[PDB]
RNA sequence: CUGAAAGCAUCUAAGCGGGAAACUUGCCUCAAGAUGAGAUCUCACUGGGAACUUGAUUCCCCUGAAGGGCCGUCGAAGAC
RNA sequence: UGUCGGCUCAUCACAUCCUGGGGCUGAAGCCGGUCCCAAGGGUAUGGCUGUUCGCCAUUUAAAGUGGUACGCGAGCUGGG
RNA sequence: AGGGAAACAACCCAGACCGCCAGCUAAGGUCCCAAAGUUGUGGUUAAGUGGUAAACGAUGUGGGAAGGCUUAGACAGCUA
């Protein structure tokens, strides 16, 4: 009598879809992160993919409170002398309304091959509409 | 910017006015341009126009490439190059000639410059040299100094070294046209080119304006 | 204007105002009596 | 791991794990978090029907 | 809050809708005026215009007050347009209305041509003085401060466009 | 500028502006190994059997196109 | 774990020398004084001395202050 | 030695005879990385304070004990 483990092959994978549409950055994406990783299922194992697929339809209207809008700074260095560079929350969301939630769901997740295996399952858009209609996805709250 | 013609470079001259000047010139001669494909919105994303100059044996172009040049019955040329336009309109079939440019007429010029195999430091970078004596043991054209001690302890990436002045493509803005010889194909430009001669280049008009 | 870690009033038309979190007198009489910080 | 899926079946039938084991010890039983976690995964029926009598504990 | 306390007291020849938190006036001399009421603030309808909270909150309390301050300004401008008057010193400083521009010549290189949005309009009785009437006070005054930033006045002779009912500092060369 | 809290005043608490070689574009170059590996035009290939551990399988015979390379004459291209 | 100065090559901070935007002035103008914002680009040649520094001569829009093993000898020199 | 304090001999908890895919706790903790309350009840902060620092300065904000004027009209504004 072993501990029953997740086959990576035999697994089942859902597609769900989910609104940011007045929700905060930082407690949407820990129920995304959450369904990424399979946590949320009783077959959980630490050491195979076993998550949901997920879909973030209104990226650009997600908010943050307090003065998080303009002080909220996203710094990256290109790895030249003097290469620190910066942008804030308004600017990012004018610029690349996506790169703002696979941000903060990158950051909680592992950082190794396995986590960047769930990163890829991930899908974020800006329309009220998204280019999966043929995988069906069902609409998740929060 | 937005179009233009692709030429080929004939050598720099000179010609004189009738107040005594000399104009340094550039000829360049522009055999007339043909239309390959138009790109618009709903195919492509941008808009442009491909363009092809010269000629080429059949023994040299390949099945692919003639079917291409067959949609648009243009007749297979040397190379192909693509102009990106703002708002105009070509059908696959046009001639494009010299008589987009009138005299005055500020444009610029693009081609690959003349190539340096690999060049120094000197030579590449404009470093100035160490003492030729006063005691210099065979470090003279060297470059010297590359970082610092212990903090950062790693040269810092885009450091200037040696290595292949190269055959690169540049732009010189801002020339002024001379003279336009509808009939000769020709453009005659003040100043210089880049590249050697019978090489490509691209004029197209100047994108600064003003002064 | 003056920067100084202690702004206070100098007449009696200075007036004390909170500008964006930060302490101003500001004065309708002389104009030497402008200050920030503080 | 046994933690982490008893976690993850509890809330299925709704409730967390810390309510769970409270209401388990309260009212009688005694059964392993490795048997616990073998029954979320394969008898969810008999994981369900434990899970009633946890919460039915008032607790 | 003692103004929140007080009415409007709109005048015979008026006009008001109440489209939730949305509010008009309609009025001669110019009409249509738009204004979005925070959430917090209430304005009840009768023959008489009055407000009152609904939160005991400070910043509640302090809106009370400047919707207050704004609905009174709708009212009058819909009846009596509000106007700004500017006077300019020194010589060769003179002014000539155009229509919808303003031309200035204040010491420059070139006369300056002030373009007057929509709404108010300004004419000149004289050269040396400016009349911007309109029916908004915060385009009225804002207008007007953007005139008067051409050449603020001078402090050694007054110099410049200033406002017809403004305090000049004047001082001296010490020399 | 408008404007209350605080009948006044007040660039701010709601709302609306001007403002610098600094920041983001605009000018030049590289750039889909951007493993998120993108897009467009055109071209090429249209046979049979068997063994199974019976399908993104293996083995044999026939048939190798579009095209690429080797090779040679070189080049204002180049250390190779 | 090779210690001064010179040469070649640099990189960062801002407590800014010049250029840029402003408040006050015992600011008429032309030039100034002081404080605030600002690090994009610039920022001498020689005579003496081993000199860093310094004093001189003549320029410049200005000839900034500092960290980097008082940066830099498996990059050169060797005057101390 | 083990667990915590991110990493961290001397700080906190606790002293390893061996094995177990059993349970309860210590310090420390329970949104995600990462095991366990997006638990419950009443307040405070708007500073990302929390998540560094003094003399000193300021109509930021909550609570408490008292005072001086005041429908014989108090405090700000305005007319002598
Ligand atoms: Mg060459
Ligand atoms: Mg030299
Ligand atoms: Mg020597
Ligand atoms: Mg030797
Ligand atoms: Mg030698
Ligand atoms: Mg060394
Ligand atoms: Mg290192
Ligand atoms: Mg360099
Ligand atoms: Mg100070
Ligand atoms: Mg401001
Ligand atoms: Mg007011
Ligand atoms: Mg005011
Ligand atoms: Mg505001
Ligand atoms: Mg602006
Ligand atoms: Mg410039
Ligand atoms: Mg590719
Ligand atoms: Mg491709
Ligand atoms: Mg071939
Ligand atoms: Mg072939
Ligand atoms: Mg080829
Ligand atoms: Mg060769
Ligand atoms: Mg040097
Ligand atoms: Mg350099
Ligand atoms: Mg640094
Ligand atoms: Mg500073
Ligand atoms: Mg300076
Ligand atoms: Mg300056
Ligand atoms: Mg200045
Ligand atoms: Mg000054
Ligand atoms: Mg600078
Ligand atoms: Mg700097
Ligand atoms: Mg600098
Ligand atoms: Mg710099
Ligand atoms: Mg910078
Ligand atoms: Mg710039
Ligand atoms: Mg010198
Ligand atoms: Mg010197
Ligand atoms: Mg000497
Ligand atoms: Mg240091
Ligand atoms: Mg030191
Ligand atoms: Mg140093
Ligand atoms: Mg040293
Ligand atoms: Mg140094
Ligand atoms: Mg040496
Ligand atoms: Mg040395
Ligand atoms: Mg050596
Ligand atoms: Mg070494
Ligand atoms: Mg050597
Ligand atoms: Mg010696
Ligand atoms: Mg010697
Ligand atoms: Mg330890
Ligand atoms: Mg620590
Ligand atoms: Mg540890
Ligand atoms: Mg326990
Ligand atoms: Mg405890
Ligand atoms: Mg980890
Ligand atoms: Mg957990
Ligand atoms: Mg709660
Ligand atoms: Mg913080
Ligand atoms: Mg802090
Ligand atoms: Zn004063």
């Amino acid at each position: 009598m072993k501990t029953y483990t997740a086959k990576p092959e035999t697994v089942q994978r859902d597609w769900f879809v989910v609104d940011a549409a007045g929700q905060t950055l930082g407690r949407l994406a820990t129920e995304i992160a959450r369904r990424l990783r399979g946590k949320h299922k009783p077959e959980y194992t630490p050491h195979v993919d076993t998550g949901d697929y997920i879909v973030v339809i209104n990226a650009e209207q997600v908010r943050v409170t307090g003065a998080k809008t303009t002080d909220k700074m996203y710094y990256h260095h290109s790895g030249f002398p003097g290469g620190i560079k910066s942008i804030n929350f308004e600017k990012l969301i004018a610029k690349a309304p996506e790169r703002v939630i696979e941000t903060a769901v990158k950051g909680m997740l592992p950082k190794n091959p396995l986590g960047r295996d769930m990163y890829r399952k991930l899908k974020v858009y800006k329309g009220a509409s998204h280019p999966h209609t043929a995988q069906q996805p069902q609409e998740l709250k929060i | 910017m937005t179009i233009g013609v692709v030429g080929r470079k004939c050598g720099m001259t000179r010609i004189f006015t009738e107040e005594g000047v000399s104009i340094p010139v550039t000829v360049i001669e522009v055999e007339p341009n043909r239309v390959t494909q138009f790109k618009t919105e709903e195919t492509d994303g941008y808009r442009a126009v491909q363009v092809t100059a010269g000629e080429r044996r059949a023994s040299r172009v390949t099945k692919a490439q003639a079917g291409h040049f067959a949609k648009a019955n243009v007749a297979a040329g040397r190379g192909v190059w693509e102009f990106r336009l703002g708002e105009e309109q070509y059908a696959a079939g046009d001639q494009i000639t010299v008589d987009l440019f009138q005299a005055g007429q500020m444009v610029d010029v693009t081609g690959e410059s003349k190539g340096k195999g690999f060049a120094g430091t000197i030579k590449r970078w404009n470093f100035r040299g160490q003492d030729n004596t006063h005691g210099n043991s065979v470090s003279h054209r060297v470059p010297g100094s590359i970082g610092q001690c212990q903090t950062p302890g790693r040269v810092f990436k885009g450091k200037k070294m040696s290595g292949h002045l190269g055959a690169e493509r540049v732009t010189v803005q801002s020339l002024e046209i001379v003279r336009v010889d509808a009939e000769r194909n020709l453009l005659l430009v003040k100043g210089a080119v880049p590249g050697a001669t019978g090489g490509d280049v691209i004029v197209r008009p100047a994108a600064k304006a003003r002064g | 204007m003056k920067v100084r870690a202690s702004v206070k009033k100098l007449c009696r038309n200075c007036k004390i105002i909170r500008r964006d979190g930060i302490v101003r007198v500001i004065c309708s009489a002389e104009p030497r009596h402008k200050q920030r910080q503080g | 791991l046994w933690i982490a899926r008893i976690n993850a079946g509890a809330r299925q039938n709704g409730l967390s794990y810390s309510r769970l084991i409270a209401g388990l010890k309260k009212a009688a039983i005694e059964i392993d978090r490795k048997v616990l976690a073998d029954l979320a995964v394969n008898e969810k029926a008999a994981f369900t029907a434990i899970v009633e009598k946890a919460k039915a504990s008032l607790a | 809050s003692r103004v929140a306390k007080n009415p409007v007291k709109l005048p015979a020849g008026v006009e008001i809708k109440l489209a939730g938190q949305q509010l008009s006036i309609k009025g001669a001399k110019g009409a249509l005026e738009l204004k979005v009421h925070p959430s917090v603030e209430v304005i009840q309808d009768s023959g008489e215009l009055r407000f009152a909270a609904r939160n005991g909150d400070q910043q509640t309390r302090a809106m009370a007050g400047t919707t207050r301050a704004l609905v009174n300004n709708m009212v009058v401008g819909v009846s009596q347009g509000f106007e700004r008057k500017l006077q300019l010193v020194g010589v060769g400083y003179k002014a000539q209305a155009k229509g919808q521009v303003l031309s200035l010549s204040l010491g420059f290189s070139h006369p300056v041509d002030y373009e007057l949005p929509a709404g108010i309009v300004a004419e000149t009785p004289s050269q040396t003085d400016i009349l911007i009437k309109g029916i908004d006070k915060q385009l009225v005054g804002q207008v007007a401060a953007e005139i008067r930033d051409f050449r603020p006045p001078e402090p050694y002779k007054g110099k410049g466009v200033r406002y017809a009912d403004e305090v000049v500092r004047r001082k001296e060369a010490k020399k």
